[PDB]
RNA sequence: UAGCGGCGAGCGAACGGGGAGCAGCCCAGAGCCUGAAUCAGUGUGUGUGUUAGUGGAAGCGUCUGGAAAGGCGCGCGAUACAGGGUGACAGCCCCGUACACAAAAAUGCACAUGCUGUGAGCUCGAUGAGUAGGGCGGGACACGUGGUAUCCUGUCUGAAUAUGGGGGGACCAUCCUCCAAGGCUAAAUACUCCUGACUGACCGAUAGUGAACCAGUACCGUGAGGGAAAGGCGAAAAGAACCCCGGCGAGGGGAGUGAAAAAGAACCUGAAACCGUGUACGUACAAGCAGUGGGAGCACGCUUAGGCGUGUGACUGCGUACCUUUUGUAUAAUGGGUCAGCGACUUAUAUUCUGUAGCAAGGUUAACCGAAUAGGGGAGCCGAAGGGAAACCGAGUCUUAACU
């Protein structure tokens, strides 16, 4: 039967071959037009070039700054809050569940819904609705 | 090799939820005494990148 | 996977040269010239497939005009009489009748004359 | 078959200016 | 589902998901193609115009000569040196997801059962390492091209089938889609069957 | 990514995590005890490997044929149908192959046992100065002197020494960590001039190394240097005794060899351009891209006795090559003497979109381990939450004292 397997229709396209006859369609420059910079081998303009006009990424002013504290913080969903370990959640033991990462040292709990098992969170922050969600489930908040 | 982001572009455009980009208006640096408060006030908030030049922005920062 | 194109190329050239058989000089011997000759013959054949229809139409009209005048009527008058008499014989049959059957043509011109008058 | 190792150097008889 | 025997007539219980699922044509073909590509080694290369032995001296001056401009004796449009896009040693192996590999294997096993190309029997062994004995054992079973899959690999069976081209001896762990498809008949021992579900899961 | 950058083009980390592999010591010094472990060099003995090798299974009869290994029929070996050769395609004709053995002599590796040389263990002390640092000028760290830490150095200076000193990115204080200015150290890592075996969706004589043929040769250059072309008789030379024409030629015709000599060494197959001989038809009063449409006659064959086919083609209507580049070319614009061969959108890694396949609020592993295209490995990446320059807030957020 090894000579009977076939792929699904539309899985293959056979690619485009340039400069192979007239009837093949894109022959005689293979769809890159007549003379010009773009028609040359290796030709073209780099990213952001506008033909000499000041590029958009140069006409506009740079703004803001990067905060290092943002790279060491993460957000915790309610859906994944209850599948860490039993019913206790803290800054530690989330890395064991692999939902924040080793380097993260700050975390927050946001309202993502689908929380049923009552859980206790220590050392984390529950914004506004996470507090309500767990309390209905039967959890508690303490710092 | 992996593509290199245009660092200059990354300092002027920030990506948003629906794939757009926000940038600071480009006429509020100096020579401000002769400008009306109305024009300066309207330039303060960030604005979205136009459609025509959106394609250019995508190429500049393919990762961000 | 190197591919040699000797066999395929020779087949294509033979096919063109076969179609160029009978041409004069390099047009039947040299492929570069034979290909141009074959292509031009293709254009002429397409064009003359349409000129043949009009060329024969002219020949039939000339034959009918000669036969009708020999009977004492112009071609334009003769055709008009047939249309008035509701005769659907086309030029090809009319020319054929004139060449072979003179009596049949004499009846036709007589019929055309009656319709006109 | 063999490239002529020597290429003669011509002259401009006709300035054509 | 239920797998019948032809010698002991003993019932066997096996999950229908791994032996009674539908046959995925597209999925199986991709795995088979991937397996063939992984068998390549791609040990080839040519020399570009930079790697061809020669010198960079211009064959002749740019102007004055009556013939075409030339830059080097190693240009690809020149005899004895060239190859515009020379090949390099490359790896043709392609990635196949674990689940996709398992799914194709499950699909293949189910269809072998459907086409009755898979025969389950009790322990299959040969008393002595003799190809003659193995040939006799397969002759009375009307089998000529068979893939013997056993839970435990024994040198006695391995040596007996070594000189038989049409016969292959394999372990459950070392099972590949191509072998199952290629071979006309597959014979699996009771032990060999059990390990399949455990690894397939 | 953070950063650096005429903040342009571009350059581009670290911390931390997962793997491969892991090994720690000595001097700046005295005493007690002194082969006390570990090392290097020379003898002996065991094992293994290299340098020669040995044995190595099993088929015959008919048909075609120059010759069978082929077809047909019936057998046997296989821990050996991996390969090569043999008059066409051999598991059973030969060399080999799996397998089991082999070393007088020389050798690398891992051990045990002797000799030589430095050398264990404990107490106390010591613990690297023109150095660290600084001024000036440069260089290296992703970091271009910038607010610029850290390292190196040409030049000029110059400490403390453990109650001391260095670092933690200007700098200061507090804390944490380490001890420079003396050295040694296999493993995982990089490459193949060379040797053996094995493999290839690598090439098959204009390809593949420049070189399949005594090629880096012939040849070119004063020289450094550059640098070709050229493979194929047949199974076996059985390579044509002898005769004849010819100049005791060349070349040829016979004869013979062979399955084949239009396989005769100028040798397998033997295409095209190009050059010839023969046959049919046309052509010496007719003007041009040489064809096309119509078309008489003639010469060959076919059934029927009329045409059908093949070749030629008087006469006649229409008709100024191809490519390229151009608003536009028969153009007197470019390119091509012709034939054959070669000759131009590829490859690697990333990113986006489309199709398709798997799984699905989940998806997927990389290196690596792995008797290994399996299975492990979830480090990590993408996605489910966004807003703000940021802190921060959060289905909201930012803006503002606050929003109709």
């Amino acid at each position: 039967r090894l000579n009977t397997l076939s792929p699904a229709e539309g899985s293959k396209k056979a690619g485009k071959r340039l400069g192979r006859g007239i009837g093949s369609g894109l022959g005689k420059t293979g769809g890159r037009g007549h003379k010009g910079q773009k028609s040359r081998s290796g030709g073209g303009v780099r990213r952001g070039f506008e033909g000499g006009q000041m590029p958009l990424y140069r006409r506009l002013p740079k703004f803001g700054f990067t905060s290092r504290k943002a790279a060491i913080t993460a957000e915790i969903r309610l859906s994944d809050l209850a599948k860490v370990e039993g019913g206790v959640v803290d800054l530690n033991t989330l890395k064991a569940a692999n939902i924040i990462g080793i380097q993260i040292e700050f975390a927050k709990v946001i309202l993502a819904g689908e929380v049923t098992t009552p859980v206790t969170v220590r050392g984390l922050r529950v914004t506004k609705g996470a507090r309500a969600a767990i309390e209905a489930a039967g959890g508690k908040i303490e710092e | 090799p992996k593509i290199k982001t245009v660092r200059g572009a990354a300092k002027r455009f920030k990506k948003t939820g629906k794939g757009g980009f926000k940038h600071k208006h480009a006429n509020l640096r100096h020579i401000l005494t002769k400008k009306a408060t109305k024009r300066k006030r309207h330039l303060r908030p960030k604005a979205m990148v136009s459609k025509g030049d959106l394609g250019l922005v995508i190429a500049c920062l393919p990762y961000a | 996977a190197r591919v040699k194109r000797g066999v395929i190329a020779r087949a294509r050239h033979k096919k063109i040269l076969k179609q160029a058989k009978g041409y004069y000089g390099a047009r039947s011997r040299v492929y570069r010239v034979a290909f141009q000759a074959v292509i031009k013959a293709g254009q002429y054949a397409y064009r003359d497939r349409r000129q043949r229809k009009r060329q024969f139409r002219q020949l039939w009209i000339a034959r009918i005009n000669a036969a009708a005048r020999q009977n004492g009527i112009s071609y334009s008058k003769f055709i008009n009489g047939l249309k008035k008499a509701s005769v659907e014989i086309d030029r090809k049959i009319l020319a054929d009748i004139a060449v072979f059957d003179k009596v049949a043509f004499t009846a036709l011109v007589e019929k055309a004359k009656a319709a006109l008058a | 078959n063999n490239r002529p190792v020597y290429i003669p150097r011509p002259r401009p008889p006709h300035p054509r200016l | 589902m239920e797998l019948v025997l032809k010698d002991a007539q003993s019932a066997l219980t096996v999950s229908e998901t791994t032996f009674g699922r539908d046959f995925n044509e597209a999925l199986v073909h991709q795995v088979v193609v991937a397996y063939a590509a992984g068998a390549r080694q791609g040990t080839r290369a040519q020399k570009t115009r930079a790697e061809v032995t020669g010198s960079g001296k211009k064959p002749w001056r740019q102007k004055g000569t009556g013939r075409a401009r030339s830059g080097s004796i190693k240009s690809p449009i020149w005899r004895s040196g060239g190859v515009t896009f020379a090949a390099r040693p490359q790896d043709h192996s392609q990635k196949v997801n674990k689940k996709m590999y398992r799914g194709a294997l499950k699909s293949i096993l189910s269809e072998l059962v459907r086409q009755d190309r898979l025969i389950v029997v009790e322990k299959f062994s040969v008393e002595a390492p003799k190809t003659k004995l193995l040939a006799q054992k397969l002759k009375d079973m009307a089998l000529e091209d068979v893939l013997i899959i056993t839970g435990e690999l024994d040198e006695n069976l391995f040596l007996a089938a070594r000189n038989l081209h049409k016969v292959d001896v394999r372990d459950a762990t070392g099972i590949d889609p191509v072998s199952l498809i290629a071979f006309d008949k597959v014979v699996m021992t009771a032990d060999a069957v059990k390990q399949v579900e455990e690894m397939l899961a």
